[PDB]
């Protein structure tokens, strides 16, 4: 039993780094749009100069 | 005399007309020419959105 429940640790463990990898991939996709907004708004500035 | 004197009294009031009208339609001209750059910011600041 104490096999057993060593390996369902190591599975819950694996699945809680899946819910972290697909957080941290996201926040890495929202931030390329922030440049792109960024990018237009500064485009926007040097055509006010 | 006293006639020619009229004469550069209208002469005068002509002169000072004419410059303050051509004033006038340079200042159309002017900002005619200024608005389509704020029509241009603006519509980057709808991509921008």
């Amino acid at each position: 039993a104490d096999k057993i429940s060593q390996s369902e640790t190591y599975r819950r463990r694996r699945q809680e780094w899946e819910i972290q990898r697909n957080n941290a991939e996201a926040e890495l996709k929202q931030i390329d749009a922030q440049l792109k907004s960024l990018a237009v708004r500064r485009e926007a500035a040097v055509l006010q100069k | 005399v006293s006639q020619l004197t009229q004469f550069g009294s209208t002469l005068q009031n002509i002169i000072e007309r004419q410059d303050a009208e051509a004033l006038n339609a340079l200042l159309q001209n002017q900002a005619a020419e200024l608005i389509l750059t704020n029509l241009s910011i603006q519509d980057k600041t709808i991509e921008e959105l």
